[PDB]
RNA sequence: GCAGUCAAGCGUUCAUAGCGACAUUGCUUUUUGAUUCUUCGAUGUCGGCUCUUCCUAUCAUACCGAAGCAGAAUUCGGUAA
RNA sequence: AGAACUGGCGAUGCGGGAUGAACCGAACGUAGAGUUAAGGUGCCGGAAUACACGCUCAUCAGACACCACAAAAGGUGUUAGUUCAUCUAAGCCGGACGGUGGCCAUGGAAGUCGGAAUCCGCUAAGGAGUGUGUAACAACUCACCGGCCGAAUGAACUA
């Protein structure tokens, strides 16, 4: 919960004389290190197969690195969450450079928007979205658009010093 | 379907236009509750008349680019709300049946189709006046 | 949700000229001149030919985005009333006590004064705002013409006179006497 | 007057072939190029030539200058180089007053205690042609 | 007396309006919510009377 | 004690002008209880008189919005101590 | 008011919670140097008017465990989301109507007091006159009305 990496997790069910080889199972988890991440390995499984860690063992733990770590991709970011009131599954979308980049957005922005903590939701799914205009929410599309400019305007620059002897602009 | 109901508007009136040699447009807009419509019946061994939405009318004609391209010239009249008269003959006499149903102050046509031109109607041969004396009167003025 | 840019346009007709600078809008016609404060509202303005400036807000969110149509508009408003003129009309309406209607003047000033509201003996007195000019119809009975090259000026005017006959403890569902603005539209250009 | 005057704010746009100068941290100082906009708040950098490496970085820790050249947007390191060095911006840079107040503050600050006595003697040297000359016209 | 047309001039202002129920407000015929706040802006509106 | 939400009903007709059942959320601390923390080597009961000040859930008075407001009279409501 | 297990207060200062028996931290010989806890770092006051993404404007904002209260219910404030439907065959401006006062009732009773159904139908508009005026004419004017229209749109909801 902070700086995130994604990792990914593979683990399965101790072997028994009955069944050695039990079936191996994957997620991808984004934690900020690797202890979290096999505790977000566990939470999950327990929630999806009857293993509980004391029963179970993780086989392999590897940080995923972004392919393309400086193309700017559209991702859309699917998630169940809860409110006070209850439990929701949303869809938004995030622009950025990196899943990781992206993610870590999504925890600020659940946080901001829904006041959601992180213990309270579930990364669904994360994906590059391929075709532009599978882009589906404004707020995205918006940076989309042909020769797109901007100005940024009324700067306001930080002092070094307590007092100035100009009264300062805002020009850009 | 809505996009079918939008192509259904399409698919017969192409059909009309394979079902007819002429054809009357004839102007609907305004107009509105009962009176007219009942004398159609009585006139549709001549004719049908559609009255509908003009954004799907318009995309209609779009989809008749395909051939017969001379609907095309229909075109700069399809504003506001026409109707058509499918027809063959007379367009100038049979016309004025379908025209008198009573008027309003003419009930109500502004426009003509008349398979690439837009009489009042009420000129189109009647005496082969335009063929015979008027095919030669600058032959006339100039032998 | 911040739109990065969103802007409206204004169209200059012929014969106006519209010039602003630190939003302080000033236009002038045919008809005069009108200026007007925008300091109040962070919009740029952007001249594109002498026919045509645009308004925009940058990042803005919506109720800033909602300042940029009303800006638009006050400066369409100022480029009307410089051509076209505006004209707001009233009528007085009594069912008895026929309320008696002058222009009457101290320190070179100028009041609309109004006599016999509702059989009252006191009068009712209504500056006349400066830019606005006040005539009687002579074709239509009881009528009272406000008009000028500031819609707002006019209009204030024209709610100042009705709003000074009220009609004080009386049901006034039954009792409609007033001066109410019955019309309202330009100075050229047909009636 | 008889023309509609409008004078329209005139500011750094973030733009592909924008280009920045650096405030903070390890490229601080150097020049580097937008390249593609992320949000109202990000975008995506490189600076090769000045060794800034391409990277998305936010629009507060950097300013913008009033240089840009054309540069087809998403291009890749190579390619903004190439593209950098055409246009020539660093000469158009270092021409600027911005650009030489940062050299000149740099030299003085890298003067010697003996240095600093020498434009001491220089400086009272000018000072003396000049207090006569203003005195008399 | 009062022309018909003027009476019913008078009536845009004195009675084509809608009230408020919580907080009386006269309030355009055809509004939705009360632009009060101290009603909550309330959709709670009602047609102002009409006379006999 | 005081105030709401829902709206079946009242209100010739019409839920909500004025009201409002079944239910249901609250607020107050001039009611009365419940408690027993302080005071039993002491804190002088009830009412009145006199006098000052404060609260507002406003009876009058100022200006308003509602009405089953024609007028008069009233009633509901706001800003108001 | 009364029990269960443990830890406390009582018997105990210290640092934090402004304050405070019982909370948080941590228990105590006399001192030096360093480091921290809980808690803090605009100024009162030791410590970034630090960095980063949002959200919020309150004519009664809000601001940190124990803790010094607030609910049902509402909002076309603003944010993000969901579902259904429309759309390359958002969304806007006008078309919402006849047979059959159909068939039971009964000024009327139609979809339009009330009973039971609502079947079919077709694609185009001048009220024997709204008023001035005349006992009544003349003149001007208006009614099932809209140009629609241009990668989103409509509705219902969540928090
Ligand atoms: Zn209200």
């Amino acid at each position: 919960m902070a700086h995130f990496k994604e990792y990914q997790v593979i683990g399965r069910r101790l072997p028994t004389e009955s069944v050695p080889e039990p079936k191996l199972f994957r997620m991808r988890i984004f934690a900020s290190n690797e202890v979290i991440a096999k505790s977000r390995y566990w939470y999950f499984l327990q929630k999806l197969h009857k293993v509980k860690k004391a029963s179970g063992e993780i086989v392999s733990i590897n940080q995923i690195n972004e392919a393309h770590p400086t193309k700017v991709k559209n991702f859309g970011v699917w998630v169940r969450y809860d409110s006070r009131s209850g439990t929701h599954n949303m869809y938004k979308e995030i622009r950025d450079v990196s899943r990781v980049a992206a993610v870590e957005t999504l925890y600020q922005d659940m946080a901001a928007r829904h006041r959601a903590r992180f213990r309270s939701i579930h990364i669904l799914k994360v994906a590059e979205i391929e075709k532009t205009a599978d882009v589906k929410r404004q707020y995205v599309k918006q940076f989309l658009t042909k020769d797109l400019k901007f100005p940024l305007p009324h700067r306001v620059q930080k002092s070094t010093k307590t007092f100035s002897y100009k009264r300062p602009s805002t020009f850009y | 379907g809505i996009r079918e109901k939008k192509a259904e508007y399409f698919a017969k009136l192409r059909e009309y236009l394979e079902e007819y040699k002429s054809l009357f447009v004839v102007g609907v807009d305004n107009v509105s509750s009962q009176q007219m419509h009942e004398v159609r019946k009585e006139l549709r061994g001549r004719a049908v008349v559609l009255m509908g939405k003009n954004t799907m009318v318009r995309r209609a004609i779009r989809g008749f680019l395909s051939d017969l391209p001379d609907f095309e010239k229909l075109l700069p009249f399809v504003k506001g709300n026409v109707g058509f008269v499918f027809t063959n003959e007379p367009l100038t006499e049979i016309k004025n049946v379908i025209v008198s149903n009573r008027v309003a102050a003419g009930l109500t046509v502004v426009q003509v189709y008349d398979n690439g031109q837009v009489f009042p109607s009420s000129i189109l041969d009647i005496t082969d006046e335009e063929l015979v004396s008027h095919f030669v009167s600058a032959v006339s003025t100039i032998a | 949700m911040k739109y990065i840019q969103t802007e409206q346009q204004i169209e200059v007709p012929e014969g106006v000229t519209v010039s602003i600078k630190s939003r302080i809008v000033k236009v002038v016609g045919p008809r005069g001149t009108l200026t007007k404060n925008l300091k109040h509202i962070d919009v740029t303005f952007t001249k594109v030919n002498n026919q045509l400036i645009k308004v925009a807000v940058h990042n803005g969110g919506r109720k800033h985005v909602a300042a940029l149509r009303t800006v638009k508009s006050l400066v369409d408003n100022m480029i009307t009333g410089v051509t076209k003129g505006y004209k707001y009309k009233m009528r007085y309406v009594y069912a008895h006590f026929p309320i008696n209607v002058n222009i009457v003047e101290k320190d070179g000033a100028k009041f609309i004064e109004v006599r016999n509201f509702l059989g009252d003996k006191k009068i009712r007195n209504v500056p006349v705002r400066d830019g606005v000019t006040i005539e009687f119809s002579t074709n239509v009975k009881d009528e009272i013409v406000l008009s000028g090259n500031s819609v707002e000026d006019v209009s204030q005017n024209a709610a100042d006179l009705q709003q000074i006959c009220r009609v004080r403890n009386k049901d006034i569902r039954k009792f409609l006497d007033g001066i109410y603005v019955s019309h309202k539209g330009f100075i050229t250009e047909d009636l | 007057s008889t023309d509609s005057i409008v004078k329209a704010s005139n500011w750094r746009l973030v733009e592909v072939g924008r280009v920045v100068l650096i405030k903070k941290g390890q490229s601080a100082g150097k020049l580097a190029a937008i390249v593609e906009i992320i949000d109202q708040k990000k975008v995506l950098i490189d600076g090769p030539k000045a060794g800034v490496p391409r990277q998305a970085i936010n629009l507060g820790q950097v300013v913008l200058t009033p240089l840009t050249f054309a540069l087809p947007r998403g291009a890749r390191t190579a390619t903004v180089s190439k593209k950098w060095a055409a246009a020539a911006v660093c000469e158009k840079w270092a021409a600027s007053s911005w650009a030489k107040k940062i050299a000149q503050r740099e030299r003085r600050a890298a003067l010697t205690d003996f240095e600093r006595f020498q434009v001491m003697v220089l400086r009272k040297q000018k000072r003396y042609t000049v207090k006569k000359a203003l005195a008399k016209a | 007396i009062i022309e018909p047309s003027l009476k019913a001039l008078a009536s845009k202002y004195n009675c084509d309006k809608s009230v408020c129920r919580k907080c009386y407000a006269r309030l355009p015929p055809r509004a939705t919510n009360c632009r009060k706040r101290k009603c909550g802006h309330t959709n709670q509106l009602r047609p102002k009377k009409k006379l006999k």
